[PDB]
């Protein structure tokens, strides 16, 4: 009754988007460097 | 919710973390499924 105390601060929306973001790019080289996605057929 | 009308610090941070997961890879898995149908489909 005065803060609702947000229930979304705003650091830990801004984190979590970091984090998801960089598990994305690790991802994404690793299956490039495997060719997975090199690998358009053999 | 009941109490918590204000979830769970680690339960949001995960649930994003999850969600940008599902958005970066519907594009790749959608770019992944058609090549290997047009590589795995036996014409």
């Amino acid at each position: 009754g005065a803060l609702e105390e947000r229930c979304i601060p705003i650091w830990w929306v801004l984190v979590g988007v970091l984090g998801g973001l960089l598990l994305l790019t690790i991802l994404v080289l690793a299956m490039w460097k495997v060719g997975f996605f090199k690998r358009n057929r053999p | 919710g009941e109490s918590p009308k204000c979830p769970d610090i680690l339960v949001v941070l995960l649930s994003v973390m999850g969600a940008i997961l599902l958005i970066g890879l519907a594009p790749l898995l959608i770019w992944k499924l058609l090549i290997t149908i047009h590589d795995r489909k036996e014409f």
